[PDB]
C-alpha cells in the first residue's frame, strides 16, 4: 500500500489504568518539556526524574 | 554624604576588544569592592587578579572576609572611557536612590533590607571576562538579609564537619528548592569564622542565663498546649531532647541579689553578643528596598530603587 | 471529570490530610464553652460510676 | 521647592467630633506600606496591620515596622493629610517638628528609636478603623525598656520598674492586658537562649565543668587570643545522632531574625536650636536626619 510502518515495544507493568489511554498523553511514563517547564536554570530536566 | 555627594571614578585601559566593551555595558547595576575610596582607580584594582590575598586563591567561605575589609559600590552609568560609581558606607547621592540590577535567582519585597553573597548557587554562576585585558570578574549577588544569614549559616556549618572524620545543601525559599555549590573550605579562614562564633558564643553566658535554664522544663510542658510553643521546637533543636532527659534546678541564693537584677543582665549582654552575630559573620545589611511606583516584587533581572538602611 | 476529559480518582485513601491531622481530638472550645450557660440534671445512669 | 509630601485621602463621612481628634494628632509618626504620592488611610490604620483573623501583638509590630515606613504627619488639611516619610522626604528639608507621646523628655542630641505602644488609642467610629500611635522615647532607653518588659516575663513563670532618666521617675506597672500582649516575645528570648546555651554546651562539654575563675581565664584566653591556634582549643573530636549542626544553623536564623528586631535604630535625632534644650511632653520637637 505505501511505506510499512514500524512498531516500537516498551515494557510496561500489567497494572496501570486504561483510563490513562483514552486520552492523549505520552508513552513515557511523566510529561515530558520543555514547553511545561518554567523559569528556572533546573526546571527542565527537573521535570523528568 | 555631602551636597553632591560622593562618586568614584574607575577608569578603562586603552586596550579593549570591542566584544568586551559591549560586556561592560550590560554591567549597567552591579555592585563592586572597592579598597579604599580613592577618586580614581582602575579595572586592575576591581577585578578578581588583585581582589586575590598573597599567593593564595581564596574560596568561598573565606571570600566574606574579604568583602568587609573592603567598601561595596554600585556603578551608576557605564561611560566609554571610565565607569562612574557610588560607595555605599558614604552617603550614596545627591538625590537618595540608586538603581540595581537583580543577579540573583529571588525575586524582591518592598523594605527587606539586602545583604550581599559570593556567586554560591550552581547553574547561575556568572563571571563577566575582559579577554582583551585578560581580567576576571567575579560579582556579589544581592539577596534579602534572612536568605543571606541563612547562607553564611549552611557554609559556617559545613566547615565544621571537615574538623570531624547528613545532609546539608538544601534551602527554602519562597517555596523554591535550591542548592549551592561548593568543593572545599580552606582551614584557615574557617578558624577566623569560629573563633568569631564561639567568643561570641561564650559573652551571652552570665548569672541570670541559669535561672533561664530552670524554664527549660516549662515550655516542654507548654508545648503540649499551646501549638505556637510547638512551632519553637521543630524536633531538631537540642532542647527538646534536653528538656527530655535533664530537670535543672535554680542556684540560691546569688550575691548582692538585693542590690542587682539577674535576669535583666543576663539578657542585654545576649542582645550585644549573640543577637549581634549575624552582623559579625557576614557584612551588614546597608540597603533596603522602597520602590516608588508600587510594586510589591521586584522581578529577577530587572532594577530597583534603592535607599540606605542605618 | 477534570478541565480535559479525565477521570480523576478521588477516594478516600486521599483524605488523609484533613484527618490524621491531630486537630480533630480537640475539646476545650466545646466543654469550656457549652458549660457557659447552666443546663438541667436528667437521669444519672450511665454518667455516674 | 523638590520637597516630597505624601498625601493622604481621608474618605467622606467625617462626623464633627471624629475631625477634632485628627485635628489634634500633628506630629505623630505614621507608618505605610511604600512611598507613594497620593494614598488611602486604610493602609494607615491598625487594621491594615494584621495577618487574619489576628490583630498583631507587639512581636508582629515590631516585625512589621521594618517593611513598613516611617512618616511624620505635617499641617492636617480638612481635605487631606499631609505627611513626609523619614527616610527620603526629609534629606533634602531637614527640619520636621515632632510632639512626643513619651511621658520621658528629650535631651538635645539624643538619638530616638520608635517603640510600639506597649509602654502604654483613638479609633473613629463613623470611619470604621483604629490608630495606633507608636513612642518615640530614646534608644538607650529603648534596649532597656524592652529588656525590662522582657525580664518582668521570665518572672510569671526586687523592683523592675524603676527607670530614673535625666532626674524623672518611672512607673512600669503604672497592668493586665500589657502581659499577655507581650507573651509571644518573651517565649523566643527563652527558646533563643536556652538553645544558645546547649550547642555550645554541647560543643564545648566542659564550660561549666571546668574550674574556677583561673582556669576559666586561661581556657578564654587562649581563646581570646588572635594566635593560629583555633581548632584544637574547641572541638571535643545504630545509634541516634543528636542533630547539632542542623540545630546550629536554625538557631543562628533565629538569632539572625531577632537582630533586626531588637536593634531599635536611631531613626530621628533631635537638634534644640533657639529654644530650651530639655523637651517634655506634649512639644513638638525639631528633627534632623543624618545627611
Amino acid at each position: 500500500h505505501g511505506q510499512d510502518a514500524v512498531c516500537e515495544f516498551i515494557a510496561t507493568p500489567v497494572s496501570t489504568d486504561v483510563n490513562y489511554f483514552r486520552r492523549p498523553c505520552n508513552p513515557r511514563g511523566r510529561a515530558a518539556g520543555g514547553v511545561y517547564a518554567g523559569d528556572k536554570e533546573g526546571d527542565v530536566t527537573a521535570l523528568m526524574y | 554624604m555631602l551636597a553632591d555627594g560622593f562618586e568614584t571614578d574607575i577608569a578603562i585601559p586603552s586596550g579593549i576588544s570591542r566584544p568586551d566593551a559591549a560586556a561592560l555595558q550590560r554591567c549597567e547595576g552591579r555592585v563592586v569592592f572597592l579598597p579604599t575610596i580613592r577618586r580614581q582607580l582602575t579595572l586592575a584594582d576591581v577585578a578578581h587578579e588583585s581582589f586575590v590575598s598573597g599567593g593564595v586563591s581564596p574560596d568561598t567561605l573565606g571570600l566574606l572576609l574579604a568583602y568587609r575589609r573592603r567598601f561595596p559600590a554600585v556603578i551608576t552609568r557605564v561611560l566609554p572611557t571610565r565607569i562612574v560609581a557610588c560607595p555605599l558606607d558614604v552617603g550614596l547621592t545627591h538625590a537618595g536612590t540608586v538603581n540595581l540590577r537583580n543577579t540573583s535567582p529571588v525575586d524582591l519585597c518592598n523594605g527587606d533590607p539586602i545583604s550581599l553573597v559570593p556567586p554560591v548557587f550552581e547553574g547561575q554562576a556568572t563571571d563577566v571576562r575582559l579577554d582583551s585585558l585578560d581580567l576576571t570578574l567575579r560579582f556579589p549577588v544581592p539577596l534579602p538579609s534572612p536568605l543571606a544569614r541563612e547562607i553564611v549559616a549552611r557554609l559556617v556549618a559545613r566547615g565544621i564537619r571537615d574538623l570531624n572524620p547528613p545532609d546539608l545543601n538544601v534551602l527554602y525559599y519562597n517555596g523554591s528548592r535550591l542548592s549551592l555549590l561548593a568543593d572545599v573550605q580552606q582551614l584557615g579562614p574557617v578558624n577566623a569564622e569560629l573563633r568569631s562564633l564561639v567568643l561570641n558564643m561564650v559573652y551571652s553566658i552570665t548569672e541570670g542565663t541559669t535561672i533561664i535554664l530552670t524554664l527549660i522544663p516549662r515550655l516542654f510542658a507548654l508545648s503540649a498546649q499551646d501549638g505556637y510553643v510547638n512551632a519553637l521546637l521543630q524536633m531538631q533543636s537540642v532542647t527538646r531532647e534536653a528538656a527530655q532527659l535533664i530537670h535543672p534546678e535554680a542556684p540560691a541564693l546569688m550575691q548582692d541579689g538585693e542590690r542587682r537584677l539577674p535576669l535583666y543582665e543576663a539578657l542585654v549582654a545576649w542582645l550585644t553578643h549573640a543577637g549581634q552575630l549575624g552582623d559579625t559573620l557576614a557584612l551588614a545589611p546597608v540597603v533596603r528596598v522602597c520602590t516608588f511606583d508600587g510594586a510589591a516584587v521586584v522581578r529577577s533581572g530587572d532594577m530597583a530603587p534603592v535607599i540606605r538602611y542605618p | 471529570w477534570g478541565k480535559d476529559r479525565q477521570v480523576l480518582r478521588l477516594s478516600l485513601e486521599h483524605a488523609i490530610g484533613t484527618v490524621c491531622h491531630p486537630s480533630l481530638m480537640n475539646v476545650d472550645a466545646a466543654v469550656g464553652g457549652l458549660n457557659r450557660d447552666p443546663v438541667e440534671a436528667a437521669n444519672p445512669y450511665g454518667a455516674y460510676v
